[PDB]
RNA sequence: AGCCACCCGAGAUUGAGCAAUAACAGGUCUGUGAUGCCCUUAGAUGUCGGGGCUGCACGCGCGCUACACUGACUGGCUCAGCGUGUGCCUACCCUACGCCGGCAGGCGCGGGUAACCCGUUGAACCCCAUUCGUGAUGGGGAUCGGGGAUUGCAAUUAUUCCCCAUGAACGAGGAAUUCCCAGUAAGUGCGGGUCAUAAGCUUGCGUUGAUUAAGUCCCUGCCCUUUGUACACACCGCCCGU
């Protein structure tokens, strides 16, 4: 542990972090060494915490939504860590890893920012923040999770971990591959 | 599925979709000449000018003529166009679709007539009936030779379609009914 | 107007205790007897004071002749469950506006006077 | 030591074998029509509970110095659900929560003590630390 | 909106094909057998219990809402 | 996987594998969820399990503690009917049969015209809370 | 003058208290023995009884519960904080415990105006085992039933609780609309108040606890000028001609 602290079942190491502007916004085992995804229970305190909470935390944070699941982190960690069993028994990767892959194909690119023209609808060919690609990663990944599940035999952490699988390599089955191309479609496109 | 021998709509495809349900940015919208598949329209360019209105008594299920922009044949997002539309009026498609519907319903029991509807081995169906027109070459081709079916006194029992199960239980009856 | 098979083809027990039975019975019993809202008008209540009311139930009804009901007996109180020895009594019961007389039979014990009585419209509005 | 030492959830119920090892836990006459508590939609699932109970209140009174019928009530209860009205904590019967601080007092697994109420028996004290090395030496959570 | 129902009847022609679909089970929650198979998911993981009885299958996870079984320990 | 055991009938309902047992008691008048988790319990049955399952051999002994509740110690504070305006003794009433005792009181009430009969008959709420608002739309 | 950064940290970060100028036909005579003018005045407008303030084709607001699986179930685990409470001048408690009753509640006392008892306030969320399996389903509890406690002198017009049972819309909510940057949103219970009984009211509280601006005047409003004005009660101003 003091080597190398990992997850609660997982390993923060053999995480590979492999998208080109989200480098120190995904981080598990850089600085964010976590058996337990809690920093302090807030994370807007700053702007700056943001990149200080990790893509693993910010997961249990960005799912407990929907009033009568608001107020509920316990019921979501249980939830969050069930959804990475369910992730290698679909894959034998690593479960953060996957996770890990899951902000990498869900972050877009170019998006667009609305604009005028004549009346007309134009919208200016614009880059998001990598801190935004992350944040508009996560909370595509949270809203297919507790959707698909809410009125399934499956749970929210059998509907999260196919949304990771499905985004740790883009299969158009998660909700966040999805959506994010319609972001991605409008910056090639008008004007 | 559809009479088409061909899955999807290509490159500008002018296609007759089905309005089911109005969503967030526009409506996914479902191909007919193509089976049921899905297609999308605004925000970006479906308009061509500004008067700033779009129902009073139009209430749901209706149909688009349409112009294929994009096409996404492995992730299933087909982008439509009206304000390219100059000429691809809305009438020729949907009166084509009028017959292209009841060539399609001709064309998916069959299943010697009772009919069923539903359903026959779904695909093995149309290349008995249904796409073995749309193989017989060309595209206007079968325009006329599947006219040359539904001219039904004119005459019944002639060039091929012969196939499958004879056919011709339905092809006197079921032609005339459908 | 007066007790049982008579003014009842709505027979046996209302509450628990046989109407039948009830008129033979007296009240202090059926208080005690599977009455649970009249025994908390009958022991909490408890006899409420309305005597020269109930001296004029038991007037009207010896004044005028058995085979027929008592002249008039109006009360404002229409929280009064009907006894044994009240049914028969074409009894005056006032809504705060008006005496609603009502002769009170064997079906109706168990029963306040205000639910015969009505302070209330079948609501219209033009309906 | 404690019986807070092991584990409570599988002392609520080796001490819940441990009062059928006893064989009789005094149940109540009504334990398979009653609504039991006025926070369930739906009567138990058995009577076998009651040992649980029993086995959740002998180790409740193993820690205080005496309790009685008020504070079961608000062990086993929760928030009672009213229906088009918001919910809220409140306490069940106080009969059947009764009958279990009688069913051990009267097998002496706690007893009638100070501090208002029963606290352990010291039999009591070693038969729950008897199941609580049972509960210990088996798997510790 | 949605209206399902699986069959709420253990089934034998759904178990029988889950004592054979269990080579390609490794991620065995009861709503996965439940949706693999017609069985109810309820009676899924009493179904899973007896696949676990056999061996062939092994829980990973036990909790309240949902249990998780896994086919021999790697594969 | 056990299949073969799936017809049975709780006055003039099927009760098949749909839900729990107790659960599917339920589709029938006078029988609620707890009302038919205690007979199945007074049969000494299981609810757990599926009404595919259970044949009719335990569910007529169910017949016969429905129709019987005191006989079969569910007591007479349990009763859809307690003490009743139509045969007088605790009466747990069933499928078919509280629907008559149902209108059988309201009737009655009108008949006696009383003022759960006068507020029912007139298009009124029975209950003196607020329908100014609600009970309409 | 100030900023940013970081040190310390409770950092240059809590939330309220509080109000200038001026304005008001703002509202209150029914809070006022603050009230002018009156009214009526023993036939009251000083009273009691009864009833309506609750009524519903409906218009609107605020609340609340709902729409399932973080949910329902059955239970089990166990963590608060704010306060408060009988002995009070128009009417009176917190209740241990002991008991009975499924419950409703009954009940026995005793403690305590109180960091002394209630109350080691061992709350709810939570947390676990389940059953359930996403089925207007058990989600939902409308409606209503029978009956029983309970408060009251009186509940009937269900005061209230309970018991079972009848078992509704609702499976996510248009036009619109609301709020808000950390213990915040929300969720959760709890204390205080109105009381004889009688909350979906309310003020507090802790508790579980998010995403998000972290900017801007874009909306919108506010301050700050210039400018023009036919406005001056001031653009809902003016103001034309048919």
């Amino acid at each position: 542990t003091p080597d190398i602290k990992l997850f609660g079942k997982w390993s923060t190491d053999d995480v590979q972090i492999n998208d080109i502007s989200l480098q120190d916004y995904i981080a598990v085992k850089e600085k964010y060494a976590k058996y337990l995804p809690h920093s302090a229970g807030r994370y807007a305190a700053k702007r700056f915490r943001k990149a200080q909470c990790p893509i693993v935390e910010r997961l249990t944070n960005s799912m407990m939504m929907h009033g009568r699941n608001n107020g509920k982190k316990l019921m979501t960690v249980r939830i969050v860590k069930h959804a990475f069993e369910i992730i290698h028994l679909l894959t034998g990767e690593n479960p953060l890893q996957v996770l890990v892959n899951a902000i990498i194909n869900s972050g877009p690119r170019e998006d667009s920012t609305r604009i005028g023209r004549a009346g007309t609808v134009r919208r200016q060919a614009v880059d998001v923040s990598p801190l935004r690609r992350v944040n508009q990663a996560i909370w595509l990944l949270c809203t297919g999770a507790r959707e698909a599940a809410f009125r399934n035999i499956k749970t929210i952490a059998e509907c999260l971990a196919d949304e990771l699988i499905n985004a740790a390599k883009g299969s158009s089955n998660s909700y966040a591959i999805k959506k994010k191309d319609e972001l991605e479609r409008v910056a090639k496109s008008n004007r | 599925c559809r009479f088409y021998q061909h899955k999807f709509p290509e490159v500008e495809d002018v296609v007759m979709v089905n309005v089911r349900s109005i969503a967030e940015m526009g409506a996914y919208v479902s191909l007919l000449e193509y089976n049921n598949i899905e297609g999308m329209i605004l925000l970006s360019e479906l308009s061509r000018r500004r008067i700033r209105s779009i129902n009073k008594l139009i209430r749901i299920g209706r149909n688009e003529c349409v112009v294929v922009i994009r096409v996404d044949k492995e992730k299933g997002y087909i982008d439509l166009s009206k304000r390219r539309v100059s000429p691809e009026e809305a009438i020729k498609c949907e009166d084509k679709f009028t017959k292209s519907k009841t060539v399609y319903s001709i064309l998916r029991h069959v299943a010697e007539v009772l009919e069923y509807t539903k359903d026959e081995q779904l695909e093995s169906l149309f290349q008995r009936t249904a796409w073995v027109f749309d193989d017989k070459y060309k595209r206007p081709g079968y325009g006329a030779y599947d006219a040359f079916k539904h001219a039904v006194s004119d005459p019944s029992i002639l060039d091929s379609l012969d196939l499958n199960e004879d056919e011709r239980e339905v092809l006197i009856n079921n032609i005339n009914r459908r | 107007v007066e007790q049982k098979k008579k003014r009842t083809f709505r027979k046996f027990t209302y509450r628990g205790v046989d109407l039948d039975q009830l008129l033979d019975m007296s009240y202090e019993q059926l208080m005690q007897l599977y009455s649970a809202r009249q025994r908390r008008r009958l022991s909490r209540g408890l006899r409420r004071k309305q005597h020269s009311l109930l001296k004029r139930l038991r007037k009207a009804k010896k004044e005028a002749p058995p085979m027929e009901k008592p002249e008039v007996v109006k009360t404002h109180l229409r929280d009064m469950i009907i006894l044994p020895e009240m049914v028969g009594s074409m009894v005056g019961v006032y809504n705060g506006k008006t005496f609603n007389q009502v002769e009170i039979k064997p079906e109706m014990i168990g029963h306040y006077l205000g639910e015969f009585s009505i302070t209330y419209k079948p609501v219209k509005h033009g309906r | 030591v404690t019986v807070k030492d092991v584990n409570q959830q599988e002392f609520v119920r080796a001490l819940a074998a441990f009062l059928k090892k006893s064989g009789k836990l005094k149940v109540p006459e009504w334990v398979d029509t009653v609504k039991l508590a006025k926070h369930k939609e739906l009567a138990p699932y058995d009577e076998n509970w009651f040992y649980t109970r029993a086995a959740s209140t002998a180790r409740h009174l193993y820690l205080r110095g005496g309790a009685g019928v008020g504070s079961m009530t608000k062990i086993y209860g929760g928030r009672q659900r009213n229906g088009v009205m918001p919910s809220h904590f409140s306490r069940g019967s106080k009969s059947v929560a009764r009958r279990v601080l009688q069913a051990l007092e009267g097998l002496k697994m706690v007893e009638k003590d100070q501090d208002w109420g029963r606290k352990l028996t010291p039999q009591g004290q070693r038969d729950l630390d008897r199941i609580a090395g049972q509960v210990a030496a088996a798997k510790k959570k | 909106r949605d209206k399902l129902n699986n069959l709420v009847l253990f089934d034998k022609a759904t178990y029988d094909k889950l004592c054979k679909e269990v080579p390609n089970y490794k991620l065995i929650t009861p709503a996965v057998v439940s949706e693999r198979l017609k069985i109810r998911g309820s009676l899924a993981r009493a179904a899973l219990q007896e696949l676990l009885s056999k061996g062939l299958i092994k829980l990973v996870s036990k909790h309240r809402a949902q249990v998780i079984y896994t086919r021999n320990t790697k594969g | 996987p056990e299949k073969f055991q799936h017809i049975l009938r709780v006055l003039n309902t099927n009760i098949d594998g749909r839900r729990k047992i107790a659960f599917a008691i339920t589709a029938i008048k006078g029988v609620g969820r707890r009302y038919a988790h205690v007979v199945l319990r007074k049969a000494d049955i299981d609810l757990t399990k599926r009404a595919g399952e259970l044949t009719e051999d335990e569910v007529e002994r169910v017949i016969t503690i429905m129709q019987n509740p005191r006989q079969y110690k569910i007591p007479d504070w349990f009763l859809n009917r307690q003490k009743d305006v139509k045969d007088g003794k605790y009466s747990q009433v069933l499928a078919n049969g509280l629907d008559n005792k149902l209108r059988e009181d309201l009737e009655r009430l009108k008949k006696i015209r009383a003022h759960r009969g006068l507020r029912h008959f007139w298009g009124l709420r029975v209950r003196g809370q607020h329908t100014k608002t609600t009970g309409r739309r």
